[PDB]
């Protein structure tokens, strides 16, 4: 998922990117895959 | 009258290049709806203009090659672009010149000579170019194509395939993959195919549709779904 | 933290006291060994001179779209040069134009006036970008321009743009078409009168003329970057390379981490990357002989440190995760 | 028939999140224990598993 | 056991682990 | 004017006028490769 990023691949953004603007994209990334963890995590919790 | 017929599940074209397998992938592009009514034109014994719409799905059962080609462009009068696409003796020619058409082009056949058909140079589709921003030069068969406009690309897709039917569409699945990409950047509302005179062939119309596409081992679309 | 398998958890815990029982640190990961860049070989140089030093540009109304291709970017030899005023990089961050090589390149070189350069981006309007050139909202590319007014001013009457058109362009649409234009009701017949304008207005450019005045001479580029098959390269050299070793890896700029192996997939001739479930690359076809390599990340499988608490004993014993006892 | 133990999973957010990647990895860490607080949700599952 | 019933090739490769449970299916 | 600075060092330098452009963190072009360079992370001002 892209999350609003300009693309999925970690790597791509990095190899496309300055780490100035990259801060702004995957920022974008983490804050919605670590997300994805929240979400997993919690669906365990209860399911557990 | 032209007749109506039933597109089943074709028109199903490689969206991107890059490769993948054993993934069903689903994606958003303009595809020719499942099951959408395509007009049915005739070579009997025929080549109306068409609204270009957003794309065309265009499939031609030939068996001895007469439909060479395509006439693209918002009037054809001459006063604006239009894009000319040729292919004679195996050689593609694409001009976007603009210039006054005949108002049924064709090229021209003769039976039976020292050259089959001759007229290869015959070259009346118009009076005429003048101004001319690009150049490119080069029922046993089915050959598909899609045509569209993406942002001032022009797109087209093909298959070459075998097939023995006679009357209709082939009932079953392909995938298109991409021929070339020639960035004409002109306005497409219309379009005219050519004719080869001394051969059916099909017309949908795109649209903004999503498929889930299945990518089997080898990397082919092998099934979709609308 | 970096210490040993021990430490590892301590870290973990924020805590220098680490209770008895089994603790699994991160994956144990393998350092890329030495790094790989895999570029197409070719010598040749983009023609730099025959775009930025033509000798005319056309006028923006009919631009022209000239492809670049087979040839590495020679972006070292603009400077010494007029250089740039604008240098606007919608895709790319210019520091990276030379560590990646590009796909679909397309310089479309124009004039236009001074006051203009600005309406040459995506989302801006005016009468450049709504009539007579227009940029896409998605547009990766650069945007150069610099003056000309050493050149292109003499007045030179020649370059001239398109004032009045029925509506606004499609991104990269070109209308050459000169038909009079019909402000009121009244058709225009092909002649000018009331109510009829001669569409294209010429610029002036006189040599004296403002900095509003002074014809800029643009030049747009526009490439795909990853995706593609690559023609234009960077002026970066190509090295070694290396199979079924833990590598920092360079392909057609795509860069990562890897296990570069062979494989046996089969790439139709315009794909170039495949990728994965997890959209992360995970098949590139090497692009100086043209073969398909797995990318196999490094860093698989976890790690579990087992201690008594620290305060009792210092030693621990580590638990490795699905491996027989070789590698490690 | 009765359910008793769930499938024991472990993730390692630091290497889900940044994929094997020295640039992104050092930003994890500002959003800090995040991570280090999953492993310590996935771990009473697991234990009372 | 003959009821109930790559995959975690591209788990391990994520992080998505599969801890082994304390009892063994033969202890149970 | 509100909020008192650290370590102040002010650089000065004269260039060409197209390239006042180039100095800014992320630019690149002749000055900002070779001559002269700012951080990413620069804190400050450019004045020109
Ligand atoms: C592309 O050309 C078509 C015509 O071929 C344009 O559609 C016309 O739009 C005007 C309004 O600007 C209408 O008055 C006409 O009736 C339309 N003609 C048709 C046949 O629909 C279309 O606007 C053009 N596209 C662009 C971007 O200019
Ligand atoms: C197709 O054409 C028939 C007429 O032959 C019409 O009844 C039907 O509604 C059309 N359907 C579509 C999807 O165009
Ligand atoms: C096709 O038409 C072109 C017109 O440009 C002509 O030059 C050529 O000889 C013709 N025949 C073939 C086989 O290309
Ligand atoms: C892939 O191609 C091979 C022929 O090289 C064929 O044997 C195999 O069945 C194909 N796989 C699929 C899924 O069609
Ligand atoms: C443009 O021409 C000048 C001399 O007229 C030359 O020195 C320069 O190298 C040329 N530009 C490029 C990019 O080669
Ligand atoms: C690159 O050069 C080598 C020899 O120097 C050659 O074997 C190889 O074919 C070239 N690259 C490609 C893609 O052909
Ligand atoms: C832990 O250390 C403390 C000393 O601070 C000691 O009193 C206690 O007995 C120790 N416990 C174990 C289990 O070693
Ligand atoms: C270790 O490898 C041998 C053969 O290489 C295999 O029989 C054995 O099962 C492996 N260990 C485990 C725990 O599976």
């Amino acid at each position: 998922s892209n999350f609003g990023a300009i693309s999925s691949v970690l790597n791509d953004i990095l190899s496309r990117l300055d780490p100035p603007e990259a801060e702004v994209q995957i920022d974008r990334l983490i804050t919605g895959r670590l997300q994805s963890l929240q979400t997993y995590v919690t669906q365990q919790l209860i399911r557990a | 009258p032209p007749a109506y017929t039933n597109s089943f599940t074709r028109g199903v074209y490689y969206p991107d290049k890059v490769f993948r397998s054993s993934v069903l992938h689903s994606t958003q592009d303009l595809f020719l709806p499942f099951f959408s009514n395509v007009t049915w034109f005739h070579a009997i014994h025929d080549n109306p203009v068409l609204p270009f719409n957003d794309g065309v799905y265009f499939a031609s059962t030939e068996k001895s090659n007469i439909i060479r080609g395509w006439i693209f462009g918002t009037t054809l009068d001459s006063k604006t672009q239009s894009l000319l696409i040729v292919n004679n003796a195996t050689n593609v020619v694409i001009k976007v010149c603009e210039f006054q058409f005949c108002n049924d082009p064709f090229l021209g056949v003769y039976y039976h000579k020292n050259n089959k058909s001759w007229m290869e140079s015959e070259f009346r589709v118009y009076s005429s170019a003048n101004n001319c921003t690009f150049e490119y030069v080069s029922f046993k068969n089915l050959r598909e194509f899609v045509f569209k406009n993406i942002d001032g690309y022009f797109k087209i897709y093909s298959k070459h395939t075998p097939i023995n039917l006679v009357r209709d569409l082939p009932q079953g699945f392909s995938a298109l993959e991409p021929l070339v990409d020639l960035p004409i950047g002109i306005n497409i509302t219309r379009f005219q195919t050519l004719l080869a005179l001394h051969a059916a062939y099909y017309v949908g119309y795109l649209q903004p549709r999503t498929f889930l596409l299945k990518y089997n081992e080898n990397g082919t679309i092998t099934d979709a779904v609308d | 933290c970096a210490l040993d398998p021990l430490s590892e958890t301590k870290c973990t815990l924020k805590s220098f006291t680490v209770e008895k029982g089994i603790y699994q640190t991160s994956n144990f990961r393998v350092q890329p060994t030495e790094s790989i860049v895999r570029f197409p070989n070719i010598t040749n140089l983009c023609p730099f001179g025959e775009v930025f030093n033509a000798t005319r540009f056309a006028s923006v109304y009919a631009w022209n779209r000239k492809r670049i291709s087979n040839c590495v970017a020679d972006y070292s030899v603009l400077y010494n040069s007029a250089s740039f005023s604008t240098f606007k990089c919608y895709g790319v961050s210019p520091t990276k134009l030379n560590d990646l090589c590009f796909t679909n390149v397309y310089a479309d070189s124009f004039v236009i006036r001074g006051d203009e350069v600005r309406q040459i981006a995506p989302g801006q309007t005016g009468k450049i970008a709504d009539y007579n050139y227009k940029l896409p909202d998605d547009f990766t590319g650069c945007v150069i321009a610099w003056n000309s007014n050493n050149l292109d001013s003499k007045g030179n009457y020649n370059y001239l743009y398109r004032l009045f058109r029925k509506s606004n362009l499609k991104p990269f649409e070109r209308d050459i078409s000169t038909e009079i234009y019909q402000a009121g009701s009244t058709p225009c017949n092909g002649v000018e009168g009331f109510n009829c304008y001669f569409p294209l207005q010429s610029y002036g450019f006189q040599p004296t003329n403002g900095v509003g005045y002074q014809p800029y001479r643009v030049v747009v580029l526009s490439f795909e970057l990853l995706h593609a098959p690559a023609t234009v390269c960077g002026p970066k050299k190509s090295t070694n390379l290396v199979k079924n070793k833990c590598v920092n890896f360079n392909f057609n700029g795509l860069t990562g981490t890897g296990v570069l192996t062979e494989s046996n997939k089969k790439f139709l001739p315009f794909q170039q990357f495949g990728r994965d479930i997890a959209d992360t690359t995970d098949a590139v076809r090497d692009p100086q002989t043209l073969e398909i390599l797995d990318i196999t990340p490094c860093s698989f499988g976890g790690v579990s440190v087992i201690t008594p608490g620290t305060n009792t004993s210092n030693q621990v014993a580590v638990l490795y995760q699905d491996v027989n006892c070789t590698e490690v | 028939i009765l359910p008793v133990s769930m499938t024991k999973t472990s993730v390692d957010c630091t290497m889900y999140i940044c994929g094997d990647s020295t640039e992104c990895s050092n930003l994890l860490l500002q959003y800090g224990s995040f991570c280090t607080q999953l492993n310590r949700a996935l771990t009473g599952i697991a234990v009372e598993q | 056991f003959n009821k109930v019933t790559a995959m975690q090739m591209a788990y391990r490769f994520n992080g998505l682990t599969v801890l082994p449970p304390l009892l063994t299916d033969e202890m149970i």
